[PDB]
Formats: C-alpha cells, sequence, structure tokens
DNA sequence: GTTGTGGGAGCTGTCACGGATGC
DNA sequence: GCATCCGTGAGTCGAGG
RNA sequence: CUCGA
C-alpha cells in the first residue's frame, strides 16, 4: 500500500538465512544442454 | 562445509572483526586464510596442576 | 601401517605440489581455475595412492595426473552447453531471446486487453443454456474428470456428458463460423 | 607445542577459529572495561578505545550477536534476478553472479568430498582457505586479492557490484527508471509558437 | 589409471583526498 | 611519532553491432 | 567500441 513507516537493516543469522531458503541447492549443473530443462538441485532448480 | 567470514567485516576498513576482538587486521588475515594458528582457549586449571 | 604408507605421501608428494599449481596454472590460464584443477589432481593421486611404488619418481605421477584430470574437465565441458558470463544481459539479448520464446515480452496494453472480455464468444456462450453451458465449462474450460463435474453438478454422469454433447454441439454451431 | 601441552590448549587457523573467538566473548565486559580506559586516559590508546568501542557499543546495544559476522549458511538469490539466456548461435549468456556461486558450490563439495576422505590437513586447510576466497569473490569480488575473471579477464560483478555505482542498483533503477508514454525526437525552432 | 625433462598473463601514461595501519 | 598505503569520488541523455 | 547534443 506503500504507506510504511520505517525499514530496518540488520546482520542476518544462518538461522534467518535458513528461514529464508525453500531448499539447499547443491550442484553446479544449471540447465540440461539438450532439453533446455534446470537440472534438479542445481542452481537453477 | 566450514563457516566463512563475510568479507565486508572482516576486510571492510575499519576492519569490524577487527575492532570486535582487538586484533590487528594483518593478524586477522594471516587468521582466516590459514597462514597461521590462533589458540581459541586455555586451560588454566589443568595447567597450573 | 598402511595408515604410515600414507603419511609417508604426505612428507615426499606435498614439496612438489608447488611446481604442480606453476604448471597447472601455466594450463589453465586462470589462476582460480588452476587452484580448483590441483586441488582435484591431489584428490586423484591421493585416493589410490596405494598405486604409487615406493622409492620411485613421484612428481611425473602427479603430472601424468594433472594432465589427465585437465582433459577430463575439458571433455565435461564439451557440453556445458556454453555458458558465458556478463555483467548484464542486454535489451537486446532479452527481446532476440522473446523472439523465439514461448511468450514475448508483453506490454500493459497486451495484459489489460486480455483481462477484458471476448464479446464473440460470450455471447456464444450466453446462448447455450446455463446448465449445458455450466457443464461445458467445468468440462473444457477447467478439465476436471467428468466424475467430478457429476459430483460438482449434483447430477449423475450421463446427465452431464449428454449436456456436454449437447453443448459443444451448439457452440460448434454458433462458434463455427466465429473460429474460422 | 601439539606434541606436548596439545591436552591443555585449543588451537586452529581459518574462520572457525574466529567463530570460537567470537563465542568466547563477553560483549559487556569488553564495552565496559573499554569505556574504563576511555575516561582513564587521553590520546592515542583514547582514540583506540574511542573507535573500537563504537562497533561493540553497536553490537551490545543492537541485540545483534557478533555471531552474525561468520556464515555456515550463504543465501542464493533467485534465478529470474540472475537470469540466464541463449543468444543467436545456440551459445548461453548468464549473469557473473551464477559463475560465482557455481564457484562456491563446486569447491563446497570438493571441501566435503575431501573432509570425507580424510585427506591431509594440509590439503584440506587449502580446500577451506579456497573457500573462503570464494565467498568473499561471490560478496565482493576484487576486494581480497586479485579479482576473478571471466573470459577476457573481465573482473566478474559481485553481489556488491549491483548496489554501487552510478549504474548499480540505487543511482541506476531507484534514483530513475525508464517509463511508458514516453518518446524523443530532434528538435527545430517553430517561430509560430506561442510560448 | 595416471611414474623418464616442468613458475602466466594481465597493468604497466590518471588525480586529489582522507583516514586506518604498521614499523 | 606519524608516513604510506589503500580505497573512494571523478555529467547527463541518445544511436547502431 | 565508435559516434550525436
Amino acid at each position: 500500500v506503500n504507506f510504511f513507516d520505517e525499514l530496518r537493516i540488520g546482520l542476518a543469522t544462518a538461522e534467518d538465512i535458513r528461514q529464508w531458503s525453500y531448499g539447499e541447492v547443491k550442484k553446479p549443473e544449471t540447465i540440461n544442454y539438450r532439453t533446455l530443462k534446470p537440472e534438479k538441485d542445481g542452481l537453477f532448480c | 562445509a566450514a563457516p566463512v567470514t563475510h568479507i565486508w567485516y572482516f576486510k571492510g576498513v575499519p576492519s569490524r572483526l577487527g575492532y570486535l576482538l582487538d586484533l590487528a587486521p594483518k593478524d586477522l588475515e594471516k587468521i582466516i586464510y590459514f597462514a597461521a594458528y590462533v589458540i581459541t582457549s586455555v586451560d588454566e586449571e589443568m595447567r597450573h596442576n | 601401517t598402511d595408515e604410515e604408507l600414507t603419511a609417508r605421501f604426505e612428507r615426499d608428494a606435498i614439496p612438489l605440489l608447488d611446481q604442480l599449481y606453476g604448471g597447472a596454472l601455466r594450463m589453465t590460464r586462470n589462476p582460480a581455475d588452476a587452484e580448483d584443477l590441483l586441488q582435484e589432481t591431489m584428490v586423484k593421486a591421493y585416493a589410490g595412492f596405494r598405486s604409487f611404488r615406493h622409492g620411485t619418481n613421484l612428481k611425473a605421477w602427479l603430472y601424468r595426473i594433472l594432465t589427465n584430470t585437465y582433459i577430463n574437465s575439458y571433455r565435461k565441458k564439451q557440453r556445458q552447453p556454453a555458458e558465458y558470463p556478463t555483467e548484464q544481459i542486454t535489451d537486446w539479448q532479452l527481446a532476440s531471446n522473446a523472439e523465439h520464446s514461448s511468450t514475448g515480452l508483453r506490454s500493459a496494453e497486451v495484459e489489460a486487453l486480455e483481462a477484458l472480455p471476448d464479446t464473440e464468444i460470450k455471447e456464444a456462450l450466453q446462448a447455450l443454456p446455463e446448465e449445458f453451458r455450466m457443464a461445458v465449462y467445468y468440462a473444457d474450460v477447467e478439465g476436471f474428470p467428468y466424475k467430478e463435474i457429476a459430483e460438482i453438478m449434483d447430477t449423475p454422469i450421463g446427465t452431464v456428458m449428454s449436456r456436454l454433447h449437447r453443448g459443444r454441439r451448439q457452440l460448434r454451431g454458433l462458434l463455427a463460423d466465429v473460429a474460422r | 607445542l601439539v606434541d606436548r601441552y596439545g591436552e591443555y590448549f585449543t588451537g586452529a587457523m581459518g574462520a572457525e577459529s574466529i567463530q570460537k573467538l567470537i563465542e568466547n566473548f563477553d560483549i559487556d565486559a569488553e564495552a565496559e572495561s573499554l569505556r574504563d580506559v576511555i575516561r582513564n586516559g587521553k590520546g592515542q590508546k583514547k582514540l583506540r578505545a574511542l573507535k573500537r568501542l563504537k562497533v561493540v557499543a553497536a553490537f551490545q546495544q543492537s541485540g545483534n550477536s557478533p555471531m552474525g559476522m561468520v556464515l555456515d549458511a550463504v543465501p542464493v538469490i533467485p534465478p529470474e534476478l540472475r537470469p540466464m539466456v541463449q543468444l543467436d548461435g545456440g551459445r548461453f549468456a548468464t549473469s557473473d553472479l551464477n559463475d560465482l556461486y557455481r564457484r562456491v558450490i563446486n569447491r563446497n563439495n570438493r571441501l566435503k568430498r575431501l573432509i570425507d576422505l580424510g585427506a591431509p590437513e594440509i590439503i584440506v586447510n587449502n580446500e577451506k582457505r579456497m573457500l573462503q576466497e570464494s565467498v568473499d569473490a561471490l560478496f565482493d569480488n576484487g576486494r581480497r586479492g586479485r579479482p576473478v575473471t571471466g573470459p577476457g579477464n573481465r573482473p566478474l560483478k559481485s553481489l556488491s557490484d549491483l548496489l554501487k555505482g552510478k549504474q548499480g542498483r540505487f543511482r541506476q533503477n531507484l534514483l530513475g527508471k525508464r517509463v511508458d508514454y514516453s518518446g524523443r525526437s530532434v528538435i527545430v525552432v517553430g517561430p509560430q509558437l506561442k510560448l
């Protein structure tokens, strides 16, 4: 609604970093070269 | 697999890590990048005994 | 002491890894890639160090190890596929990609007009009895299974499917000249 | 000092070391013992006191445990903000970010595989240093050491580069943007015009 | 599975300033 | 006791390829 | 990269 009152910063604890996440990426693979499809558990999973 | 220092707070002049632990930035670097060991804690009672 | 025949590796093999670096960096053209390659080679050599003959030259063994590891790296990089880094993909690149994508870079105009009702098909639907048309909706637009259509309609399956057939026939009648 | 006396102390090198030093750290103790010496005397030592006190007092009054300064988990930015495309030619283009993340993740997996293979302490120490350096690149590439370069020796745009500069996020996309219902063209004098 | 000889490209014609650092 | 070494600034908006 | 005000 564009009527916030304040905006605040703070160092993120690993707890915050994991609460944010939706899953951990594990592989360097990005997309399947053939099918142009994101490799699972990759940076585009 | 092993913790990492947020380079903002180590290399960011003045080194926040330095001022927080009262360590010279150069020694802090030697520590962080594996050119020198640092003493985490000493068992003073056992040593005295 | 098989664990001692490994620490002896820690005495002999460690010193020459500096020149091993030098070489792998002359190979990879990049410092970070040279470090990654040196670590990969050291892992490969330590894992199967049982194959290293005692008292014989160890530098050439690790050297061939590094060269073979670099060859394997390139072989795996063949099907990368062809990734290149850029500080920013350009508007030219974005539009040129949209020129071959399933959905193009759409406009506020396109969106707002899409939100509007298609008068032709809306009129063609309003003609059919709202029961057979509700059926053609639950069956064609939403794609429900006929069992779920019978459920949500509170009617038997036969009535649902008969309304489906009749309504499809009707709307194809009114929407055949419209479809084209 | 380890062969003998080893059972009496604990020591190590790396970031885990700083994490421990921060754990065994009394913030209130340091803050008040620094105030005592800041009011004790005056001079270069008092300037050191005031400076080294600003940060400790911030950490005290903020409720931000200094532990944050060391990370055990890195956050990955959504893919749409580091997009990937293919240009005319089948080749692909990606954001520098993706490459820095890929290096970090590769070195992390290699560190895991080394820890499992119980390799020499020097090898694992090298892998840990490489991991720290790669995360530093991912965050503020070029800040420490030689910057990470892609093809053509171009220093990759780290995560800090996205906020800095005339063409960074703030000055380039927040303080001014491109708008619709707009156009451009060359101007010519019209004398018959009204002001 | 790797066992004869082994240091890479890069600046590299900027300036003016202020404040940690480091001997 | 400070002298250096480093890290930060250094105009805007437009066109191709 | 070069070019326009």
